[PDB]
């Protein structure tokens, strides 16, 4: 009952009947040669017109086409019978298997809960990893997010952070993978499916090949399958692999939309496109969403707009570097910039808080003579001043900790440490007492005891 | 009252205006977001009691009323020359300036002194912590001028070896830990 | 065994020096293709704005 | 496959973009930089023997 | 304007402007309002113009004269973005004052080695 | 007859209309009269409505509204072959200098097509130039591009004009000097040092300068190439010299900007990529003939990642520095052999003993290049006597890197040398491997081959 009237690039413009015209966020369908599209409008525009984005190939549309107006918003399959199923943005199913057989879909546009539904808690989370739970320990239904560049480590974390988690928890679980490799995705759904854990994982999938507008709305599309687990009185683990492509997605409609650029090329729109979603993903009085995302940084610039909007939305930011990643030190957390609500005296303990600001203090005290040091050599240094970068450089290397998952990559079997454990070590390795033994001692070790053994062998 | 980001403002009324297709500015921010911070900021103000009196058409005499406004701001990697910084440390009567370095070095809370100011100065202060006060804006002058030398301080002299080492005692004083306010009697007490 | 000491005080002095003078050279070095960088993403916003704000 | 320079494939798809007056983004790139060699190198995949087998039509058997 | 009218009559007034900073971002807002496009960092196209417009009305005639005392801001203590970078064809003397100066206790705060005047 | 009438003039562009299905294509040149003489404008774009945006080959000042414009049916056309050698020619092929027409026969557009790929040369040879520093450190590939990165007062018109002699007498070979944007004053006092060495009868010159319009100054670079490929054509080795690149690159922003083109990296032309491209692609070796070409090259703001010398050095093949340095010690030319480069220097190309020999000197004069400044702090004596050998080896490379120019002899005296390939790889083999120790460096200086250098140490 509409026409196409205009096709550029991803977005469609159809003209209805001025009596019919569609509404906001409703779902529309063409025929694009023998596949069937669906376009989500975006816009009224005057005169009957509306302007759409195509969720699918938007090669071959000719002018002139009849559309279809479904008349309800995209709707997805939800609740239980969508575990351990992968699923397109449009809740279509995209293993080999048969339908899902939903009971209920919902709409995947919703509004947040209302300020009086939220609920706090600060109920610690502990992981296997050192640095993470003693710079910046996180709790259950709070939200954790991985800042870094390409290739530094942000999902790997992922990753560990699932395996020491995840199949430790009892409640369900739900994957979404926002614009990421395709092989990262057949991976994980192999590694969950030989360990018979995919019948408590829900998995979405709209990854880097496909057009803007399955990136767009995949992660919406995602949200709705956790805010279901979450209403109906679970508690849930909610996985993002990149929220940045869910703005990235938007910033290359933006322009098509008919919409004036920002700071630098970003939609005007950036950070409400950005809060809509994030305001949704929380825990409530009736159940508790623990969610982690991975957020990239382009070109390595932490003031870009799209990580400076997103670091308020987060309770625990770990910050990945590659200037440390270089140095083969993995995790290659910052500990000078990551940081976390949860570290207060009263919640986490006047031990632990007072270690992690020692930390902190002492490598901060040797990024201010690290100039100094390239100038004019180490040995100018006051004897004061050369113990301090000794023990900063002890501390940098007993940070890094070997994963289970990147045995693959270094051979070395993985380690988990407890919160208690690592408190120790580095109270230890601050108040002196292991200052007679070298660097290479505290690499790639999981306890305090396995560097003091390593350090026999040299 | 506390306005919290006023930078977040900012970007909502930049939104604003760049849907309803209005000439953009510097970084994409409409020509009137001084005037738009401006008529805000410059509500907070003390009236005088003939105001006053004058509002309240004769219900309360002789007494002033007052607004107090802390607007905060974010910069980006520390870059005062931006379109919303550079408007609202020209439209403010003072500048509390927060730094990273010294956050992460123990300085909580982490106020850089020799780039804050407050233009109203001594008159809003009880008259024993304007008298206590003018010491430690010289204590922590005169460290500050120093402080290049703190990484050569064996060479240093003597006579200037005290002013650097009362210095770094008065920075180490003024630190201080959150929910842990402190009564007038006690500032003036540890300042003495 | 002083005057010893002070000509090699003087000859270390030297060679610390010579490589100190070396480091900020090789120093300049990196800084230089910072500013490089930053002055071309400078002109390449404020020209953009300029362009793209008009009409 | 070798993709000689895919950062002159780059260069040139900026130049189509701006030719058509489309806003750019940081160092002048298009918006859909990413999308552009996104939707390329994403083709270079290693398939099971089911897909091969539904491709061909039954022709080819357990090859990937 | 009012400068002026007492000039005309033989006198010698003196003219106080309270911030040329704030004159050039009046400029700049009025200037982004009616669309003009904008020139190096933000800042009409016509700022030294109207600049030149205000400073070249401050001189003395023979029948009088107007003297003036300008203060000035300079953002960020940079001395080179376009407001003080232009301001400085204009003024005959120049007194920087320091926040280094004042803080050691000594009002009026004026630094005398980088004072100048022609 | 005339068909089109002006109908916008903003600065350099002009906006003229044609009858529907008269619309002149792209490139094709109009002509109208502006005034008292007539004014060349080529055609940039194609709007609807027959009308069509050009730019004038001219000052624009003086056009009306509605002026008749004449439709030529051809790019701009210049004159080609022998007849143009010592001549001075603007875009256009127009006599600029006064000694009246060009007595050519044949005229070619200046837009054309880079060789197809089976044109291309199926070998890969090298161009002798006849200098030692150049033939050793940076040799020419024949057929590709050469920078120029020297500054002022170093002597890169001399090297220049050495080079058209030795092309000319050496090889059978003319050149083609294209002035892009350069100052008049150098146009003209190279002119004269030019007639005065006899060798402006083996050089065609092209000049649009920086008191030119825009225009000019994009399209001359393009006349100077479409001589030079009149030469390749009758099968000769050819040599083409543009004044400056960057300038060719600044003219094309300038004219896109007056286009309206949306800017693109640092405040260049969206197209610079393939407007230096569609350029540098046409000078290349065919299996008819070769165009060789020596480019001056200049880095803005001392950048070599600024978007102009990012896209330039893809072309070029050897790149030779001059340094004021070199000159100070009095050894001309004036190359920085440590500085010089060329991507002709491998085994597999060059062979392994020019290579080793190459990187042998240079790794003598770069360890000299610090014993010196031991010396200077230190004092001589504090060296070892191995580091002793090395600098008194060394300067007497260094000296033996100059050589006596047939166009310096008139600052020399001495009469100029052309020194074979082979005869620079023996010489350098010789000092490097401990031969000729016995003589001294003055014997070395400015001489030309170590043949003579032996000669010149017997009288000394
Ligand atoms: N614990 C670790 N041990 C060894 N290598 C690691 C570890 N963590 C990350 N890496 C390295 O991080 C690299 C980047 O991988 P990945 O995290 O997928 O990048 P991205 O940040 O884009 O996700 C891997 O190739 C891997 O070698
Ligand atoms: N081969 C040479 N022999 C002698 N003198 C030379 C030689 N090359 C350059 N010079 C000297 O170097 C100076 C530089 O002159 P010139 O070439 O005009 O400067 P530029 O090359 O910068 O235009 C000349 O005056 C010339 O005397
Ligand atoms: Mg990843």
């Amino acid at each position: 009952t509409g026409k196409i009237v205009q096709v550029i690039g991803a977005v469609v413009d159809v003209e209805f009947p001025q009596d019919a015209v569609p509404r906001v966020y409703d779902a529309l369908e063409v025929q694009n040669g023998n596949e069937r599209l669906v376009l989500e409008v975006q816009q009224q525009l005057g005169g009957g017109i509306v302007r759409t984005i195509a969720m699918g190939s938007s090669d071959g549309l000719r002018r002139g086409l009849d559309v279809k107006d479904l008349e309800h918003p995209i709707e997805v399959p939800v609740g239980k019978a969508t575990l351990g199923r992968i699923m397109n943005v449009l809740g279509e199913p995209v293993d080999m298997k048969g339908e899902i057989g939903e009971e209920e879909r919902w709409a995947i546009h919703r509004a947040a809960p209302s300020y009086e539904e939220l609920s706090n808690s600060q109920e610690l989370l502990e992981t296997g990893i050192k640095v993470i739970d003693l710079m910046a320990p996180f709790a259950k239904g709070g939200k954790v997010g991985l800042f870094g560049g390409a290739g530094v480590g942000k999902t790997v974390n992922m990753m560990e952070l699932i395996r020491n988690i995840a199949i430790e928890h009892s409640g369900y679980s739900v994957f979404a993978g926002v614009g990421e490799r395709t092989r990262e995705g057949n991976d994980f759904y192999h590694e969950m499916t030989d360990s018979n854990v995919i019948d408590k994982v829900s998995l979405v999938y709209g990854q880097m090949n496909e057009p803007p507008g399955n990136r767009l709305r995949v992660a919406l599309t995602g949200l709705t399958m956790a805010e279901k687990f979450r209403d109906e009185g679970r508690d849930v683990l909610l996985f993002v692999d990149n929220i940045y492509r869910y703005t990235l997605a938007g910033t290359e409609v933006s322009a098509l939309l008919g919409r004036m650029p920002s700071a630098v090329g970003y939609q005007p729109t950036l950070a409400e496109e950005m809060g809509v979603l994030q305001e949704r993903i929380t825990s409530t009085k009736t159940g508790s969403i623990t969610s982690v995302q991975a957020v990239y940084v382009p070109a390595d610039d932490l003031t870009d707009p799209s990580p400076a909007t997103t670091f308020a939305h987060l309770d625990a930011t770990v910050v990945l570097s590659r200037q440390i990643a270089s140095l083969g030190i993995y995790p290659a957390v910052d500990p000078l910039d990551s940081t976390s609500r949860q570290l207060d005296p009263l919640v986490v303990g006047q031990e632990h808080y007072d270690t992690a600001r020692g930390v902190q203090s002492i490598l901060q005290r040797y990024q201010e003579l690290k100039d100094i040091i390239a100038i004019l050599g180490m040995d100018e240094l006051s004897e004061e001043d050369k113990l301090v970068v000794a023990r900063a450089r002890k501390i940098q290397r007993f940070l890094s900790q070997p994963f289970f998952v990147a045995e693959v990559f270094t051979g070395s079997p993985g380690k988990y440490v407890s919160l208690k454990d690592t408190i120790r070590g580095f109270k230890g390795i601050m108040e002196g007492e292991y200052d007679h033994l070298p660097e290479q001692a505290f690499y790639m070790v999981g306890s305090i005891e396995e560097a003091v053994e390593k350090a026999k062998k040299l | 009252i506390i306005y919290d980001d006023l930078s977040k403002q900012a970007v909502a009324y930049r939104q604003i205006s760049l849907l309803l297709r209005r000439p953009p500015g510097r970084e994409a921010f409409p020509g009137d977001v001084f005037y738009l911070h401006s008529r805000l900021l410059e509500r907070a103000a003390r009236v005088n009691a003939e105001y006053v009196e004058a509002f309240t058409k004769g219900e309360v005499k002789g007494k002033t009323g007052s607004l107090t406004a802390l607007p905060i701001i974010e910069t980006q990697a520390g870059d005062v020359s931006a379109f919303v910084p550079t408007n609202v440390i020209s439209i403010t009567d003072g500048q509390i300036f927060l730094e990273t370095n010294l956050f992460n070095a123990g300085i909580r809370p982490a106020v850089n002194p020799g780039i804050s100011v407050s233009r109203v100065g001594g008159a809003a202060q009880t008259k024993i912590m304007k008298k206590l006060s003018g010491g430690i804006r010289t204590a922590l002058a005169q460290y500050r001028e120093l402080a290049a030398f703190s990484q050569f301080a064996s060479d240093l002299d003597d006579a200037t070896r005290k002013q650097l080492d009362h210095g770094q005692k008065v920075t180490e004083l003024l630190k201080q830990k959150q929910y842990a306010p402190m009564s007038v009697a006690q500032q003036s007490l540890v300042l003495f | 065994g002083v005057v010893e000491n002070l000509a090699s005080e003087q000859a270390a002095r030297m060679v610390a020096m010579k490589a100190a003078t070396d480091n900020g050279g090789s120093l300049i070095k990196e800084l230089q293709l910072v500013y490089n960088k930053a002055r071309q993403a400078s002109i390449t916003q404020e020209l953009t704005e300029i362009v793209s704000g008009a009409a």
